[PDB]
């Protein structure tokens, strides 16, 4: 989820 | 044409959390391949090109609840130099094969830094304004790679 658009933190 | 499975969808959006505009931009994504948070894909399903609407997406269908286990207590020595290890600062750790893992600094005390690996929006309900700019069919290479070419933010 953390990689999903529109707001991607990364992981 | 309408948003649906295996379509490449271009949206313009504004993202607000508790009345503060946090983000605003335009992106293209391949629909139905877990490329976009589920509550937003659900709101977009079946929408026509040219539709514009506002949607509330609870944390559960956005970036998920805040996971308490994503908060760690690490040594200040792991931070380089003497950088700006203050609350709100963002750093990247790397795992054994070099994958970068982003964190936000929460607190510093002694030789210990409390850090948060959660997504910054974990636990937040998200308010969007969304405009469907374009919908098209995906190419074979897009459905093979699982993502639009190019994907992500125009702006
Ligand atoms: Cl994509
Ligand atoms: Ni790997
Ligand atoms: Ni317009």
């Amino acid at each position: 989820n953390a990689k999903m658009l529109p707001f991607a933190f990364g992981a | 044409m309408k948003v649906g499975q295996d379509k490449v969808v271009t949206i313009r959006y504004t993202l607000q959390v508790e009345g503060e505009v946090l983000d605003q931009g335009e992106l293209s994504y391949l629909h139905g391949h877990r490329n976009l948070i589920p509550g937003l894909e659900e709101a977009l399903e079946g929408r026509e090109e040219g539709e514009a609407f506002q949607a509330h997406v609870p944390a559960e269908k956005a970036y998920g609840p805040h996971d308490p286990e994503g908060v760690q207590v690490v040594p200040l020595s792991a931070f380089p130099e003497d950088a700006e290890v203050v609350p709100g600062a963002q750093f990247y750790a790397q795992d054994m094969e070099g994958n970068p893992m982003p964190l936000t600094v929460v607190a510093v005390e002694g030789e210990e830094v409390t850090v948060d690996f959660n997504h910054p929006l974990a636990g937040k309900d998200l308010d969007f304004q969304v405009e469907v700019v374009k919908v098209r069919e995906a190419t074979p290479e897009e459905l093979l790679h699982g993502h639009a070419h190019p994907s992500g933010h125009h702006h």
